[PDB]
RNA sequence: CGGAGCCUCGGUUGGCCUCGGAUAGCCGGUCCCCCGCCGGGGUCCGGUGCGGAGAGCCCUUCGUCCCGGGAAACGGGGCGGCCGGAAAGGGGGCCGCCCUCUCGCCCGUCACGCACCGCACGUUCGUGGGGAACCUGGCGCUAAACCAUUCGUAGACGACC
RNA sequence: UGGAAUGCGAGUGCCUAGUGGGCCACUUUUGGUAAGCAGAACUGGCGCUGCGGGAUGAACCGAACGCCGGGUUAAGGCGCC
């Protein structure tokens, strides 16, 4: 067993100085620094993971208290790297600078 | 005109409009240095209307086409005499640059006029372009590279690539 | 916008942004453009231009009404008595300038284009000058596939 | 985890900006040696600029701000935070995932450093052009311990020359047992060669 | 407007804040600086005011 | 102290821009900033090249400058950079670059099997080199 | 994705098992084997956009493979509760599973070492990034 | 100091245990020569688009079984001691032990394990932090602070002595 | 051969509120040393109007506004905020 999974981090959200749609999330992900390493992770998979205080369902397993917001790399943002992504709901402020999962599916190679 | 990427040479004919007076006029031909066609068609008006009485209304453009360089893997010389508005005045320069194509050197005469003397291509008037053999140059910075066996080092060579990586272990070198 | 730039570029049918329109030129039309130069930007289009431009956003004028030409019936209808009864007759018509040009163009709604991808010099300023304001000539060309 | 740099021969500024990037992102970084900071300009122009700095103070009650804060780590950490949005949670989160050091103190003493090459003097300034030691300048606005930090430094780097010794040591083993055993790996180094992990 | 006539202020503002000591007995803030070259000595002592 | 210099024949190793990877020739010198480099034999035509993306390697061609490329190509075989470059230390270090960024899933793993073992065995000498060394000194 | 192909699955119960390709069913979705005895994945069904193309590939050309197993085949059988109900494996699964498995096994082990490569799992590792590595 | 669990808080999903520095110069050997309390200088030899490379290194995980081949044998795992650390101090190495294994690593032979029938929150750090409790063994401890009273070196009251 | 181009459906009648302090900018312009001064012409603005940029701002630059998704832009920008 072994991670499965990029590391990246949520920066913010889309914006220009003043105004900010909360519905895009701008993703750094490690080792990618260019406009054109990120080619590869265009439409994969990303994961919001989380803890909470109640338990909750888990598929394939028991109730526990992790939760997960899902979403997906929708295209490439600047010259260095960052990617766009959505989720299926905004993701929390409280997410800033902490981790997003990057899945290695669906894949195209 | 705004002197945008690399300069082209063009060769532009124009002529007075036929009449009954002159039923043929004569041809005029320019050496225009423009970003385009387009540009360079603007230029032609605006220089043959300052030596004739001439204008886009009153006359036509025969030919419009790009001379290109003739020796292009050939070094030379070139002597650029233009006139120019600073601030307070107007003023004659004659200035050289070693390149490989005429429209080369102009374009570096539009970027070093405008580094040494703050000069908008709008106030440059390229008067002539001449290739100059290298006993006819005047210019130091030019003269100095007519030396058979030129040579030189490359001094503190300064790091480029600064943020790949960026944070790294070992401090860079600038010796090679 | 000034009065006289805001009634010719109601002739010209330009009444938005990124409006276009085919002119045919003429000492009458060519002042007119003189005048809105600072708020147009024209040129010579070549054959694909007007292709392109018809095919995917042509609409006829139909009842006053914009309709998408998805039918050759549409243009045969309105325009068939100058025997334009195709879009390819419809685009040589307009590409020739042909004797029924001012029927077959004024059918045809204003194009609304995009905004040109890639971006734009300087709107407020002339073409020659670095700009995109004015006569273009054949460049036009290069703008329109930006933005069609 | 934490990205530990070194701050001798960097700087202030350009370090700043990567080091505030960096904290806003989540990252925790060290910067340690903040007394060999670099400032573009010759020390008197850099030592006029915090003598200004020193003269605004609250007219009505000085013990109200600004605080002017005479080590080089404070000041440092200063230009730090005038890069980030300090006055939000978010801003002040980041600011606490900074840690900044006058000298080398334990662990930090005892781990690798990075550094910034981005930030490097040598990099991002003419050999001609003059600068000045955050260093100098701190110990001239009322720094007190330059000196004990220099002593304390001296000592630190006797006890890595002898830990050095010791790597080199280390490393003229290996090379020796390379060679013992080149017959018992030859082998494996084809592998590591065919896949250029040797060249 | 200046004030007419020069005057120096009352008070000097090195002493403040002018409050009740934390400490009552009197806290030496500065010893003598030490001279490895002289004999072992003490610096300081405690008295009463009688 | 320089030991490399910007001179006609000199060979130059270009690192970035379209010819990145590739070997040529300074036939001559345009001003501070630019060279006329041609790569005959290495598949660059004569053009002006910037200093800045290049790396003088330590040959030097004889040829007159500005002479034409069939001098410039009859000067490359006589010295017979091609092969002299790949058997520098630079070129095999290129080619160590390479072999391990084209490195397939499964060789990766052979090389960690392969990379295993070796640091196992030699590990295990330099502990007995160590214990030699003690004895000595004892 | 050729039949041979070494392929990494990236979900279920199997993910970061290196598996074999044999073949694409009529639904679309791939036939692949551990083999059982390998990495223990079993005849299974998986989905090509859920699994990584390695470029490591054996010649299973003349490997011949039953004609039954199809997407029926494979098709989970619905178990009714009203306490639970466990999935058997039925013994014609287990003798499928030989058929095949004798006959790729002998050419997996004629490739130094893929065996072994069969038995580890994929992992991503510190500085490791998928974008820049061959698979 | 040495068991099950229950609440609650979150984040994370291998480690790098270190010369000093120069940058119009560096790094590693060589000690054969000169100095010093094994280290410094010189000479000599190697590298220098750093390969004694952070563009790097270390670790690498499916488990077990049978029997072979390489590698170990100066070996792996497990209770007593001595050097060593202070800027914000080491669950490192080494000497003994009575023990405990010839399995750990690499290449093969031989099969097996829920093979849960395509699918998410998988995979650590994790005997994580904090809080109540419940045990269950051993070794240990039996204080102060504030009020009240008193003082007047203090004092609007508090405070202070 | 509805006799230039272009565009556009026009004509017409009743009843009618508020307003009748304005102010700003390019150009032109009177008085004044000048004024964020007083007085004019033209057009456009603010007033009545949000929105992106000019850190901030009635008027500047861009652009005018139903409630949304995607894409692209203007004027402006791209060390960090
Ligand atoms: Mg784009
Ligand atoms: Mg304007
Ligand atoms: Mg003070
Ligand atoms: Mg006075
Ligand atoms: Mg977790
Ligand atoms: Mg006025
Ligand atoms: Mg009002
Ligand atoms: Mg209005
Ligand atoms: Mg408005
Ligand atoms: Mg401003
Ligand atoms: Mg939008």
């Amino acid at each position: 067993s072994g991670r499965l999974w990029c590391k990246a981090i949520f920066a913010g959200y889309k914006r220009g100085l003043r105004n900010q749609r909360e519905h895009t999330a701008l993703l750094k992900i490690e080792g990618v620094y260019a406009r054109d390493e990120t080619e590869f992770y265009l439409g994969k998979r990303c994961a919001y993971v989380y803890k909470a205080k109640n338990n909750t369902v888990t598929p394939g397993g028991k109730p526990n208290k992790t939760r997960v917001i899902w979403g997906k790399v929708t295209r490439a943002h600047g010259n260095s790297g960052m990617v766009r992504a959505k989720f299926r709901s905004n993701l929390p402020a409280k997410a800033i600078g902490h981790r997003i999962r990057v899945m290695l599916y669906p894949s195209r190679i | 005109m705004k002197a945008s990427g690399t300069l082209r040479e063009y060769k532009v004919v124009g002529r007075c409009l036929p009449t009954p007076k002159c039923r043929t006029p004569p041809l005029y031909r320019m050496r225009i240095f423009a970003p385009n066609h387009v540009v360079a068609k603007s230029r032609f008006w605006y220089f043959v209307s300052q030596l004739k009485k001439m204008k886009k209304s009153s006359g036509e453009i025969v030919y419009c086409g790009q001379v290109f360089e003739k020796s292009p893997l050939r070094v030379k010389n070139f002597g650029i005499w233009l006139r120019y508005d600073s601030r307070s005045g107007t003023h004659n320069m004659y200035r050289e640059y070693r390149d490989l194509t005429t429209a080369g050197a102009v374009t570096q005469c539009y970027r070093d006029m405008g580094a040494r003397h703050r000069a908008r291509a709008h106030s440059i008037q390229i008067m002539k372009v001449e290739e100059i053999a290298a006993s006819k140059c005047r210019r130091p910075a030019v003269k100095q590279f007519h030396d058979s066996k030129i040579k030189f080092p490359l001094p503190h060579r300064v790091l480029r690539r600064q943020h790949k990586p960026r944070f790294t272990t070992k401090r860079p070198n600038t010796f090679f | 916008v000034s009065p006289k730039v805001r009634k010719v570029l109601q002739l010209l049918r330009l009444r938005q942004i990124f409006n276009g329109t085919f002119v045919k030129l003429n000492k009458a039309s060519i002042n007119m453009l003189r005048i809105v130069e600072p708020y147009i930007a024209w040129g010579y289009p070549n054959l694909k231009s007007v292709n392109e431009l018809i095919y995917k956003r042509g609409y006829g004028k139909i009842n006053k009404k914009r309709i998408a030409l998805t039918d050759n019936t549409l243009i045969a209808r309105s325009l068939g008595k100058y025997n334009i009864i195709c879009m390819e007759d419809l685009i040589h018509e307009i590409y020739t300038v042909g004797k029924h040009f001012k029927e077959a163009n004024n059918f045809l709604w204003p194009f609304k284009l995009s905004s040109p991808r890639g971006g734009m010099k300087k709107k407020t300023t002339h073409f020659v000058e670095g700009g995109d304001a004015g006569n273009r000539e054949d460049q036009i060309n290069r703008l329109i596939r930006r933005m069609n | 985890q934490v990205l530990v740099l070194d701050g001798r021969g960097h700087l202030l500024g350009r370090l700043a900006a990567i080091v505030a990037k960096q904290v806003l992102l989540g990252r925790k970084v060290v910067v340690v040696r903040c007394e060999g900071i670099n400032i573009s300009g010759n020390f008197y122009r850099n030592k006029l600029k915090y003598l200004a700095f020193l003269r605004k103070r609250m007219n009505t009650n000085p013990s109200r701000g600004p605080y002017h804060f005479r080590a080089p780590s404070r000041i440092f950490w200063r230009t730090v935070r005038g890069m980030l949005p300090h006055k939000t949670k978010r801003g002040q989160a980041a600011l606490d995932r900074l840690k900044v050091f006058d000298g080398i103190p334990p662990p930090y003493d005892k781990k690798k450093r990075m550094v910034v090459p981005a930030a490097l003097k040598v990099v991002r300034l003419k050999p001609t052009r003059k600068f000045a030691y955050l260093g100098r300048l701190a110990h001239e606005v009322g720094w007190k311990y330059q000196a004990v930090t220099a002593t304390l430094e001296e000592k630190r780097k006797e006890k890595a020359k002898i830990h050095y010794r010791k790597k080199k040591q280390l490393m003229r083993l290996r090379k020796q047992a390379e060679k013992n055993v080149e017959k018992k790996i030859s082998k494996f180094t084809d592998v590591l060669k065919t896949h250029g992990l040797l060249v | 407007s200046h004030r007419k006539f020069s005057a120096p202020r009352h008070g000097s503002l090195g002493f403040l804040p002018r409050k009740r000591s934390s400490r009552h007995r009197g806290k030496v803030k500065s010893f003598p600086k030490d001279d490895p070259s002289k004999p072992v000595h003490l610096t300081a002592f405690l008295g009463y005011k009688a | 102290v320089f030991r490399r210099f910007v001179e006609v024949g000199r060979v130059a190793y270009v690192s970035f821009g379209p010819h990145a990877g590739k070997l040529v020739a300074i036939v001559d010198v345009i001003d501070q900033n630019r060279a006329l480099v041609d790569g005959p034999c290495t598949r660059v035509r004569r053009q002006a090249m910037p200093f800045k993306c290049m790396q003088l390697t330590d040959f030097i061609l004889k040829f007159p400058h500005s002479a034409r490329q069939k001098y410039v190509r009859k000067a490359w075989e006589k010295a017979d950079i091609n092969t002299k470059w790949a058997a520098t230390r630079w070129a095999k270090k290129i080619e160590a670059r390479e072999r391990k960024a084209k490195m397939t899933d499964f060789d990766r793993y052979k090389v960690m099997k392969a990379k295993k073992m070796r640091n196992r065995i030699i590990k295990n000498e330099v502990k007995k080199l160590q214990r030699a060394a003690l004895l000595k000194a004892s | 994705i050729t039949p041979g192909t070494i392929l990494i699955i990236l979900t279920g119960r199997h993910r970061g098992k290196r598996v074999v390709f044999l073949k694409q069913l009529s639904s679309g979705l791939l036939l692949v084997t551990g083999p059982l005895s390998l990495n223990r994945v079993p005849l299974r069904r998986t989905h090509q956009k859920f699994v990584i193309a390695t470029s490591t590939k054996i010649d299973i050309s003349g490997v011949k493979i039953p004609k039954h197993l199809t997407d029926a085949y494979f098709k989970k059988k619905k178990l009714r509760k009203p306490e639970k109900e466990k999935y058997e494996i039925t013994e014609q699964r287990k003798v499928d599973q030989k058929a095949v498995d004798s006959q790729i096994l002998p050419k997996i082990k004629a490739v130094p070492q893929l065996q072994g490569y069969l038995r580890s799992v994929f992992a991503l590792t510190n500085g490791v990034y998928p974008h820049k590595l061959v698979f």
